[PDB]
């Protein structure tokens, strides 16, 4: 087929994928806030005797400890995963890289300048 | 911004922006003051013509190269050459461009330190990095192993590399190069009657060497043939007429590479220093070095050298190993192409010697981690 | 590549007639009726620009698929606009890689052609099943039935 | 011991995260403020753990990609 | 689920899932850091190549075994080897698989305790069990009695067993093994001119030993024959050419097994420590041990050892007893095949050291009832 339609397809796919990924990320953030507020529950016990206040404080200190231990273990595991992922990435590159060196061209100077230089003095309209 | 990949060399300065295929401006590195008196007034006569301008007025100049053997012997002239290269051949002020010089292996430290001090104080570049001239030539071939013989015009050096790990104890640097071949050719031309003495006529002898000389596959047979027939005598027209005829001087000039006893040097030829450089390497990477022998540099452009060298090494090496000699057609600019590739890499972008680092440690920063 | 074909399809008879007149003026006296690789290279060297003869061979192979070294009108315009390579760098790599990775909604490491079908329905560009088939052929080099991530890099390589 | 060092390091991070919850001497509003501090810490850790989960899902899919390419590189 | 039958060994790590015939992945246990500088940027050079990868880049590495004589001397490297074995050669996470390591007899306790602590804390296996390397080799032969001589690469040990009841007072462990034979061969090759020094060239000498050496049936006659004729001189091509010719070094290298005085060791050969191990047993099970002598381990693969050993023992033993030497063709992997058989048994399924048990008693659980 024509190549212009193919380029239009390519850029349209770029836009489609970008917009869908962005909307998915937005939904992830919204659900993150929603579910976390559903998990972290606000309290209100002002004016109470300091015994109950301190009981709540100790309970929430323990809860802080639990959440910190869990999340920090998860973060350590995820960091290990990311390290292993990087190792595999390097391995696959070394297996299939090498030839991966790009080439840059500055020889292709502006074509209008080329036309001007060739036509010399007669380079008036082109 | 873009990086400036300069390459001082010795005989031809090659420069250009990083990321292209060929250097933008290539011109001899000679600075020649006029030597006669000068009677016309107001002719606009300068005090020193550098670069390619002094190859056109060479009739009344005394050209003198500022780089003898890799090392730089005349710092003022080298500064003048760099200033010309930046401002007139590229027309880019150095205040806005990183630079990537190149240096031969085993050179004096003071040369490198003075080079970085000049680049940081006079031209005031943002950041400069100095690289060994052989690793770049290995970049350009797209390999990652191999032993590269970079026979420039100043000095011939032979750096073996395996899997990206250079072997510092196996670098064999020999000071025979194109300039000594020019002098020897100028010395053997006197056997027919042609005397070239002036420093300007050295350029004519260099042109003769480039256009006519070739490396013989077998030396004795060629010496016997040239002494009986006359099928070798090729003629050449001087810059004023009076054609000359070169006989068996054709393959005797570049033969000095394989027998440095001709110019009185003791060492062994470029065919045997490569084998010695290989044999110093470990016993398990010798096959790969045998199979990936790389040629570079200008002087390895003689017609018929990639066969003579292969024959010699095959004679020296064990009979089982395969000897292959990589001789790309873009040999002359191989170092600069490799320099462009290296400067265009993203992984390399943090190895430059930033100016604040130089301000904190002085010119001796180049020997440190930022090599 | 066909990038310049798309660029000249963007262009109209103005560029066609302008380059036709440029041919009439400068290629005047040439016995060709087109522009040869050698002629183009020599003329470039005459003006000052010195591309490699390997580039001449590459360009002639690209525009002149028959290998004649000449330039048919469409491929002539493609070759002429090939000199001015304004658009480079091929859009973004890692972000587009993430977009393609999320394109595998099934997340099996396989990009079904039906996901592409839905995305094209979203685009709605004038395309038939044979057209998307041909595009996938241009993309699915190994013919694994999907869009390979390396082949995803390949088909979007240099693509803005 | 490197593994001893890891276990001790995680335990020390745990110990560091344990603040001095000696607050009974304070008044009601200050105790409310401290409870809010703990609550905010918990919710922030919740956000961090959510990010960990989504990024680990991405890590797993990319390891699938890596393994597929390993299969491709036969 | 399935069990992982790993077998650390010393020289070759053999691993695979329980219930098969042969180990899935067999690769040398060496970890070699690079030793040169390295000039190519972005080549993706790692800091330590382990396993079979470091047998291909050994030209620029310094290979060092993490297990000297059965015992483990460098715990970080051993952990690296285990991590490689689990993740890259088998690609099974250890969180879902029991493991069955193997250990030589009479080894230091701290080695075994550290091994179990690593397996439970770092890799976090569900349950692991440590077994003596000779009982497995007896499993693989399908016997239930017999005295097994397991001459590995690290240490040679000789465990007699009767009717399933091991005799702990009759285990004779000797520290001469394949590695000492490699060193002695490398030391006697110098008598012809070939010098191997680098830790990489030890691998080449090991290959020479594997492919050429053989055990002589009678030592003096072979020494006399090799000194007159030349029918023994077998040649071998190094990794770069320059073939070498091994004369009477062929049967002198493995002769060290039967005369440990060659490498200065005091003890008696493997032909006499077996007889001593038998004579320590009770007087009524000596006939069965005589008739069921089992060979195992890599180093017992020399061509012609099953006859020399039988001749020697028949010389030592009383004339009436029948001496039979079991030498299965699958000698090298005999220990691992036995390990697979043992791990596949239903009766054995409750002997594993479950993780909760380790949590309650610490690493010293291994010396307890769960042996
Ligand atoms: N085509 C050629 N044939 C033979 N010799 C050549 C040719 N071109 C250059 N040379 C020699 O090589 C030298 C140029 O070498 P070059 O690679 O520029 O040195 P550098 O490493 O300093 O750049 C010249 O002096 C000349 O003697
Ligand atoms: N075919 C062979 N011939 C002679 N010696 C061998 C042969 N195969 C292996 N060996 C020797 O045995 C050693 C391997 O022994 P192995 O049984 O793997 O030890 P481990 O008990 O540690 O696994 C090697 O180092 C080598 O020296
Ligand atoms: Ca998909
Ligand atoms: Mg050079
Ligand atoms: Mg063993």
């Amino acid at each position: 087929i024509s190549a212009s339609r193919k380029l239009q397809l390519k850029t349209l796919m770029l836009q489609i994928a970008k917009q869908e990924m962005e909307r998915e990320a937005e939904e992830r953030r919204g659900e993150k806030g929603r579910v976390l507020r559903t998990r972290c529950q606000p309290l209100e016990l002002d004016g109470l005797g300091f015994e109950e206040l301190q009981d709540l404080c100790r309970q929430l200190h323990a809860r802080v400890d639990k959440v910190d231990e869990e999340r920090y273990d998860v973060e350590a595991k995820v960091t290990k995963n990311i390290t292993e992922i990087a190792d595999l990435t390097q391995k696959i590159y070394d297996l299939r890289g090498k030839f991966k060196r790009p080439t840059l061209r500055r020889v292709r100077i502006s074509a209008d300048a080329m036309m001007q230089a060739l036509l010399g003095t007669r380079a008036k309209e082109s | 911004t873009t990086a400036l990949v300069c390459d001082n060399g010795s005989g031809l300065v090659k420069a250009g922006f990083a990321g292209d295929d060929a250097p933008r401006a290539v011109f001899p590195s000679i600075v020649g003051r006029p030597r006669h008196q000068g009677v016309m007034v107001g002719m606009g006569q300068k005090d020193s013509y550098v670069g390619d301008e002094a190859q056109s007025k060479r009739g009344i100049l005394t050209l003198k190269y500022p780089i003898e053997h890799g090392i730089i012997t005349n710092w003022d002239d080298m500064e003048k050459i760099w200033h010309h290269t930046f401002y007139n051949e590229l027309r880019v002020a150095p205040e806005e461009h990183p630079t990537l010089l190149t240096e031969a292996p085993l050179n004096p430290k003071a040369n490198r330190e003075k080079m970085t001090q000049i680049m940081f104080e006079t031209f005031n570049v943002p950041a400069m990095y100095v690289a060994i001239q052989a690793v770049l030539s290995l970049y350009a071939s797209g390999r990652t192993t191999g032993i590269v013989l970079d026979s420039g015009d100043g000095v011939t050096h032979n750096v073996p590399i395996y899997e990206g790990y250079a072997l510092p104890h196996a670098i064999m640097r020999l000071d025979l190069a194109g300039r000594d071949l020019t002098d020897y050719l100028m010395k053997i031309l006197t056997e027919r009657g042609y005397s070239f003495v002036t420093t300007a006529e050295r350029e004519i002898v260099r042109d003769i060497k480039e256009k006519l000389c070739y490396v013989a596959l077998d030396f004795e047979n060629e010496m016997a043939t040239a002494a009986s027939s006359s099928s070798l005598e090729k003629s050449y027209e001087l810059p004023d007429g009076q054609v000359i005829t070169i006989g068996n001087e054709r393959f005797r000039c570049p033969e000095t590479l394989f027998q440095p006893s001709f110019i009185g040097m003791e060492s062994a030829g470029i065919h045997e220093t490569t084998y010695n450089s290989i044999m110093k390497c470990d016993i398990d990477i010798r096959k790969d070095l045998y199979a990936n022998n790389v040629l570079s540099g200008g002087t390895t452009m003689y017609p018929g050298i990639a066969d003579r060298m292969q024959k010699e090494i095959t004679a020296l090496a064990p009979s089982t190993m395969k000897i292959k000699i990589i001789a790309p057609p873009e040999r002359k600019y191989s170092v600069w192409i490799g320099g462009s590739i290296l400067a265009s890499l993203s992984t390399f972008q943090q190895m430059w010697i930033s100016k604040q680092e130089y301000d904190e440690a002085g010119p001796s920063i180049v020997h440190r981690k930022c090599f | 590549d066909d990038i310049y074909k798309a660029a000249v399809e963007q262009l109209t008879e103005e560029q066609k007639n302008e380059f036709k007149a440029a041919f009439d003026i400068f290629v005047l006296g040439a016995e060709d009726g087109c522009i040869s690789t050698k002629e183009l290279g020599k003329v470039m060297r005459m003006l000052g620009q010195n591309p490699t003869p390997e580039e001449l061979q590459e360009m002639i192979d690209e525009v002149d698929e028959d290998g004649s070294g000449t330039v048919d009108f469409d491929e002539f315009l493609v070759m002429m606009v090939r000199c001015m390579k304004d658009d480079s760098k091929g859009k973004s790599e890692e972000e587009l890689s993430d977009l393609f990775r999320m394109f595998d909604k099934n997340a099996d490491g396989y990009i079904d052609l039906d996901e592409l079908k839905m995305m094209l329905q979203a685009t709605g560009e004038t395309i038939t099943e044979d057209d998307i088939e041909e595009l996938m052929k241009d993309g699915d080099k190994n013919n694994d039935g999907r869009i390979d991530y390396d082949e995803f890099l390949e088909f979007m390589k240099g693509v803005e | 011991g490197k593994r001893q060092t890891e276990r001790e390091k995680k335990k020390k991070i745990l110990a560091e995260r344990r603040k001095v919850l000696a607050i009974d001497h304070l008044n009601e509003d200050q105790l409310r403020e401290k409870a809010k501090e703990l609550w905010q810490s918990i919710y922030n850790l919740e956000a961090e753990k959510f990010d960990l989960q989504e990024k680990f899902k991405q890590q797993k899919y990319e390891i699938n990609v890596l393994r597929n390419r390993i299969n491709d590189n036969q």
